[PDB]
């Protein structure tokens, strides 16, 4: 079905993403800039759907349409390797998702059944200023494109993703960012996960992961054992006062990279600001009053298809300016540990590699590709990545 | 995140 090795990817021929403008897979690519000029006159009408499917802005302020998005996400979305585990969307990580500054109502883009008004598909655009190599441009971050397991299959991808295309056209906006676990034309970045086990008996027992080969159930705990408090001094959750510092400091942190966003203060405050089993920021507090550095990881649980309830943490931003980042990822991995947390997840991005494997993280399964639409650059390695 | 990985 899907290709997810770029030896896979040779088999693969694209017949829908041929036509888009993305670089193809084989070119190297030596420039910077848009594949296709930006379009002066956009079609005004929907891309038409299958026959007893149509169009549908979802409301999420609504209520119930909001539970149908993630019931749809929450049945129909992404899945492990071994259809073991799918993302567990609460209603409040969707609002926080998918509502941040800049938001439009006609970006969430959803696909109902005509004759019942089931919802079968969605897709979401979000506004993004983006940094790239020596260029920064309003972009939309692609997420949530989900098609109903039933429907699988019949080319609804590509009308979702040529439809929520024409509404971002209409908005002036001509690139896009977005991530899979797929490979398609053409990936900018690979960045692998990694995982840091914090509960290891419960992610044994639903077999998440295993033991290595010659460990015992009471041996696996003691390795992956964390202190019970954190090390680091003024480590103390981030409030409504240190959103202009942890935008300075982000700001000057995500320059070194290559793919970044660029935050207003206002999109810092919504990203960032502490929201219970959504996001978590905590930041560094010195004996000076200043906050010099800052970790955040946000809340994403994991559904056991086989069936309770695993709940996992996934780093975010980790700014480091004077304590070090091990050790600001170690006091991570103890307040995640502290949480309730079962595992905590992250990315060979920017600089993670240089705690990974110290801090007892495992390499995964599963890549997560970077993508840019409309727009032609250079390749950049997993430790260039900071979106 | 748009991929679902486990320790491989
Ligand atoms: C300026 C504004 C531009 C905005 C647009 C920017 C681009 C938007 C990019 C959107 C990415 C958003 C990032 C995320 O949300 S990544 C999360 C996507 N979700 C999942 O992978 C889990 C749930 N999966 C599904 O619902 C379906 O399997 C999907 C929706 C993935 C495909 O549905 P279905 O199974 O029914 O397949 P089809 O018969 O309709 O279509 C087959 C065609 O679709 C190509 N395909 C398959 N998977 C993806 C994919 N993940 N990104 C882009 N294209 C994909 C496929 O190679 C083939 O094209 P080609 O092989 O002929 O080329």
């Amino acid at each position: 079905g899907p290709a997810k090795t770029m030896e896979e990817a040779s088999k693969r021929s694209y017949q829908f993403w041929d036509t888009q403008p993305v670089p193809k897979l084989g070119e190297v690519v030596n420039t910077h800039g848009p594949v296709e000029p930006d379009k002066d006159n956009i079609r005004q009408e929907p891309y038409t759907l299958p026959q007893g499917f149509t169009w549908d802005a979802l409301d999420l302020g609504d209520r119930g349409v909001l539970k149908e998005l993630y019931t749809l996400l929450n049945e129909n979305y992404v899945e492990d390797d071994d259809n073991m585990f799918r993302f567990d969307y609460s209603p409040e990580f969707l609002l926080w998702a998918l509502r941040p500054p800049g938001w439009l109502p006609q970006w969430h883009c959803g696909v109902r059944v005509v004759s019942s008004r089931k919802l079968v598909g969605f897709i979401s655009a979000i506004p993004a200023n983006i940094h790239i190599y020596d260029t920064e441009k309003k972009m939309v971050e692609i997420n949530f494109l989900c098609v109903h397991k039933k429907l699988r299959s019949k080319r609804v991808a590509p009308v979702l993703i040529r439809e929520i295309t024409r509404r971002v056209h209409l908005e002036g906006i001509f690139q896009a960012v977005y991530t899979a676990g797929v490979v398609l034309p053409k990936p900018v970045g690979t960045c692998r996960y990694w995982h840091r086990s914090l509960n290891p008996r419960k992610l044994i027992e639903v077999k998440f992961s295993h033991l290595s080969r010659n460990m015992t159930m009471q041996r696996t705990m003691k390795l992956y054992r964390l202190p019970e408090t954190p090390k680091t001094a003024g480590l103390r959750p981030m409030e409504t006062k240190d959103i202009p510092v942890v935008h300075q400091l982000l700001t000057r942190y995500l320059k070194q990279f290559h793919l970044t966003p660029v935050m207003s203060q206002e999109e810092v405050e919504h990203w960032f600001y502490p929201q219970e089993n959504i996001i978590d920021t905590f930041v560094v507090e010195n004996a000076n009053g200043e906050v010099t550095d800052f970790l955040s990881f946000y809340t994403l649980p994991s559904t056991i298809m086989n069936h309770k309830s695993l709940k996992a943490a996934y780093s975010f931003y980790n700014v480091h300016t004077q304590t070090p980042l091990l050790d600001l990822m170690s006091d991570a991995l103890v307040l995640a540990k502290m949480k309730g947390f079962d595992v905590f997840n992250a990315l060979d991005l920017m600089e993670n590699k240089t705690f990974l494997e110290k801090l007892k993280f495992g390499i995964g399964d599963g890549n997560l590709q970077y993508y840019l639409y409309n727009w032609k650059c250079p390749s950049m390695g997993a430790e260039k990545v900071g979106l | 995140g748009n991929c679902f990985s486990k320790p491989r």
